[PDB]
């Protein structure tokens, strides 16, 4: 009935809270979902030993995307929580350090929308039609909401959303289809389906399995009834699902978690094969040493491993949401793990974010400003 | 250790006595103007609570402060002491 | 402050100008700005 160690949650605000206290009680967790830099360090969260790599890379890959695009006037809207502000945070400063990509308007979502409140994001982006790409750091909630305002203000086309983490190869967000999300770029760690996941959800029914108490609404919400619905209907082709990004992740941070428990039981524990009674109270360094020390095969075959702030080393893939005319599907374009990676060849079924367009072919001088990104025309005599 | 006396009524108690301590060491430099300041001013008050009759008569308030140290960590540790004791 | 500005300016001692583009008293140059309305640029024209 004890716990030895806790999956940790995708938020990374709800994460935050969570390991802070979990710290006191000295139990490592293990997350999936939560990448922000704020957590990576260790000295505030010593047992956050996560399987996903931090927000810093991922800025490092966007700054690298909008060179490749040729992009350097994109405006940036984040979304409250330690999440949104720490990847806005990290992209500016890794497109400060280097490509000269500034930042237009940063723009914030409240945790409590009023209706009004969402509106006011899109007109405030209006405000400066040269900032054409919008980077967005928000989760599905808001995404969804943004896309649904953006679409009432007639500007299809204008804005170059690009998605992060929150926003990888999910169907919810991109629901609003093509009409305001035509062509959207979307960056998400390194994935892989798992077919062990596939197949053991090919055999769950309502009366399957009694312990996922959840179940029951998620079956509710699939098909809506309590337009009453049988019990004989199967999700598999029914629902057109498809397994989100992060749960190869969740398998991975448990395989990671068990192989530490497997470690401790033949380190601490003596050749037997039963909980030795020096096992029974789990320490909470050892276990964390131990998780940080893995060292084996996923299920992918890509290896994982843990650094001293347990971290995973970094690997990305960019998509772009379109649609080809015959089925609207995310297609793997371009890799990240040191250095981009991505086929320009594959993009916009190529615009550029430029602040200000050429100011002339030797006619006129152009100028700088605090913020190098606009070429500021000026007519020599 | 902290600072922990008797009385019907016990008030926890998080001041920033040591500042922001570097890498090293948890908690920094001492704050004697922030800190203790404030550490007096709780004090005095208690005492002047306590002698009051009027309020809360033949009542006596506790003091249950302990040391912030201006870290995040070392107050939320300070905390889960207090919950602990209240549990 | 309370809810209602009082400042006294007699009791300023350091009148700070902190502003991005000079403005032109004269109004012989046109007012050109960027997309923000923070510094009021002077352009002379001919």
């Amino acid at each position: 009935e004890r716990v030895v160690g806790v999956i940790g949650a995708s938020g990374s605000s709800v994460s935050i809270m969570v390991a802070n206290i979990l710290r006191l009680f000295k139990i490592p967790q293990i997350s999936y979902a939560s990448t922000a830099p704020d957590l990576s360090d260790n000295s505030r969260y010593d047992f956050f030993s996560r399987v996903v790599p931090s927000d810093t890379y991922q800025a490092q890959a966007m700054v690298d995307i909008v060179r490749a695009l040729k992009w350097n006037y994109v405006s940036t809207v984040a979304s409250e929580g330690s999440y949104g502000e720490s990847g806005v945070e990290a992209f500016i400063q890794k497109s400060r350090e280097d490509g000269g990509v500034c930042i237009a308007q940063s723009v914030k979502i409240p945790r409590e929308p009023k209706a009004g409140e969402f509106d006011k994001i899109i007109r405030r982006l209006l405000e400066t039609s040269n900032a054409r790409a919008v980077i967005i750091f928000a989760n599905e909630d808001d995404i969804r909401r943004v896309l649904e305002a953006a679409r009432r203000a007639n500007q299809t086309g204008h804005f170059f959303w690009m998605g992060s983490d929150s926003w990888g190869s999910k169907i919810a967000p991109v629901l609003h289809l093509e009409e305001v999300a035509e062509g959207a770029v979307t960056i998400l760690p390194k994935r892989m389906s798992v077919r062990g996941f596939d197949r053991y959800f090919s055999s769950r029914t309502l009366d399957n399995n009694r312990r996922n108490i959840w179940f029951a609404e998620f079956w509710e919400d699939n098909f809506h009834c309590k337009k009453k619905c049988t019990n004989r209907e199967r999700i598999g082709q029914d629902s057109a699902y498809e397994q989100e990004g992060k749960v190869q992740f969740v398998i991975d941070a448990v395989y990671a978690m068990g192989h530490a428990l497997h470690a401790m039981h033949r380190d601490l524990c003596p050749g037997r094969v039963g909980l030795c009674p020096r096992m029974d109270p789990v320490d909470g360094t050892q276990l964390l040493k131990y998780i940080r020390n893995v060292n084996f095969s996923g299920i992918a075959g890509n290896p994982v491993t843990f650094n001293e702030n347990g971290d995973a080393p970094g690997r990305y893939d960019i998509y772009q949401y379109q649609l080809r005319n015959d089925s609207a599907e995310y297609k793997v374009i371009g890799s990240w793990t040191d250095h981009l990676h991505l086929r320009i060849e594959r993009m916009h079924w190529l615009p550029r974010s430029i602040c200000s367009l050429p100011c002339q072919p030797g006619e006129r001088k152009k100028t700088v400003k605090g913020m190098p990104c606009c070429w500021h025309c000026e007519p020599c005599t | 250790n902290s600072i922990r006396i008797d009385g019907d009524i016990t008030l926890g108690g998080l001041f920033p006595v040591h500042g922001r301590g570097s890498e090293g060491k948890p908690c920094g430099e001492l704050k004697k103007e922030k800190g203790i300041h404030r550490l007096e001013a709780m004090l005095f008050a208690l005492d002047r609570i306590n002698n009051d009759p009027d309020l809360l008569p033949n009542i006596t308030l506790g003091a249950r402060i302990l040391d912030t140290c201006s870290r995040d960590t070392h107050a939320l540790e300070q905390s889960l002491t207090f919950v602990q004791a209240l549990i």
